[PDB]
DNA sequence: ACGTACGCGCTGTCCCCCGCGTTTTAACCGCCAAGGGGATTACTCCCTAGTCTCCAGGCACGTGTCAGATATATACATCCTGTGCA
DNA sequence: TGCACAGGATGTATATATCTGACACGTGCCTGGAGACTAGGGAGTAATCCCCTTGGCGGTTAAAACGCGGGGGACAGCGCGTACGTG
């Protein structure tokens, strides 16, 4: 007798275990090769400091968060549970951008 | 070096609300930016406010509509009856 | 100094030195920088007393950056005041929607 | 060479997490990549501008607050 | 790898706002001429603070000291083993 | 021969000395606090004139308001399967 949860317990779960930590959910060496990716394009040979990496990684996480959360309102208006990528472009462009 | 901060005045204004409850760094900086970004709100409000009535005197007129202009009407009232108070009493 | 004589903490003379080296006009008046020493002495009081607060709801006697974001964004007058404003370490709302439950 | 691929599917699911949704289609973790990579070009050129107008080879964390302070963000915290 | 259940496609329903004809009202004009107060321009004092100046002092910095976390003797405390017995 | 017993060989929470970290107190050089001279920018006033009103009759027109027919589109019910939930 294997013991499963049924699909939409776990989300719940993970929501009130997320929810109350503060802490990054990105990695700091993917997160550091891609703004040297970015900014190898732009100018050759630069340096970034210990600091100001977590400041744009805090900004996106916290900025994405809450474009999760108005692209998650958006599928509530559409009457379902699922974010689809019209929702994205919806909550995008509602956004002014 | 030197650096400028409002730490003591933050702790001072804390022992005089609740003296029980202390303040982490974080959010003593935290704090430090919020008064450092009012200030150029209220300061650049009062520059922009001066320059619309073709007068170079910043006086505590700019400060007060500009306070009754860039907050609501509950932080404004009270803090023109304040600021009115503090500086009719200092005067 | 010419605070403790006014009920202010924050210093005039820094207030109207930085209004003065600030580039913002030629003449600046005497009561301006009192009178933006008690509307900043209010407002950051007004936070010490909400954060304060909201370290008292947790059981703590520190200030955690947490307790200053639910109490600005628990306030409707600080939400509107400042809605941009991103606060580092502070997390969210725990917002959880009826349709979903 | 391509690390645009470092951000995980787990990572972007945490980050559903965080805004509250229970169900996550296919396209989101790219859509939400391609929006990130818009986003790191539009903050991180401007970084290159104020180090280029700084003299400067190192970005400080004064060059991303006041990188960020024009865009109307304001964020607080590190470097204020 | 399994799985199951909600997005999606399809079908029946019914109802609500569009298209158009008929009713009702808001506004411009003629009469019939009058003033009115508020920003504007010009003038005229008057006195608050820029600027220069010197005297004082206070908050960033260095050090003292306890709060909290940490690693280790220690006085028993439970299996194991000789070990003597009925 | 089956059996209880006295002491050792390992554990284990318990109490004690020891290691960071942050609050609290004692200084002194770049800040403020304050006194006096200048003066031009701010407070006050004298016409002014100029577009902006004051109150309401009628006649007529173009715009606003009402009313019904119904057609098509919002909307409920329901089966499927594959696409993400869970392990």
């Amino acid at each position: 007798k294997p013991h499963r949860y049924k699909p939409g317990t776990v989300a719940l779960r993970e929501i009130r275990r997320f929810q109350k930590s503060t802490e990054l959910l990105i990695r700091k060496l993917p997160f550091q090769r891609l703004v040297r990716e970015i900014a190898q394009d732009f100018k050759t040979d630069l340096r970034f400091q210990s600091s100001a990496i977590g400041a744009l990684q805090e900004s996106v996480e916290a900025y994405l968060v809450s474009l999760f959360e108005d692209t998650n309102l958006a599928a509530i208006h559409a009457k379902r549970v699922t974010i689809q990528k019209k929702e994205i472009k919806l909550a995008r462009r509602l956004r002014g951008e | 070096a030197r650096k400028e901060t409002y730490s003591s005045y933050i702790y001072k204004v804390l022992k005089q609300t609740h003296p029980d409850t202390g303040i982490s760094q974080k959010s003593m900086s935290i704090l430090n930016s919020f008064v450092n970004d009012i200030f150029e709100r209220i300061a650049t409000e009062a520059s922009k406010l001066a320059a619309y009535n073709k007068k170079s005197t910043i006086s505590a007129r700019e400060i007060q509509t500009a306070v009754r202009l860039i907050l609501p009407g509950e932080l404004a009232k009270h803090a023109v009856s304040e600021g009115t108070r503090a500086v009719t009493k200092y005067s | 100094s010419r605070s403790a004589k006014a009920g202010l903490t924050f210093p005039v003379g820094r207030v109207h030195r930085l209004l003065r080296r600030g580039n913002y006009a030629q003449r600046i008046g005497s009561g301006a920088p009192v009178y933006l020493t008690a509307v900043l002495e209010y407002l950051a009081a007004e936070i010490l007393e909400l954060a304060g607060n909201a370290a008292r709801d947790n059981k703590k006697t520190r200030i955690i950056p947490r307790h200053l974001q639910l109490a600005i964004r628990n306030d409707d007058e600080l939400n509107k005041l400042l809605g941009n404003v991103t606060i580092a370490q502070g997390g969210v709302l725990p917002n959880i929607h009826q349709n979903l439950l | 060479r391509d690390n645009i691929q470092g951000i995980t599917k787990p990572a972007i699911r945490r980050l559903a997490r965080r805004g509250g949704v229970k169900r996550i289609s296919g396209l989101i973790y790219e859509e939400v990549r391609a929006v990130l990579k818009s986003f790191l070009e539009s903050v991180i050129r401007d970084s290159v501008t104020y180090t280029e107008h700084a003299k400067r080879k190192t970005v400080t964390s004064l060059d991303v607050v006041y990188a960020l302070k024009r865009q109307g963000r304001t964020l607080y915290g590190f470097g204020g």
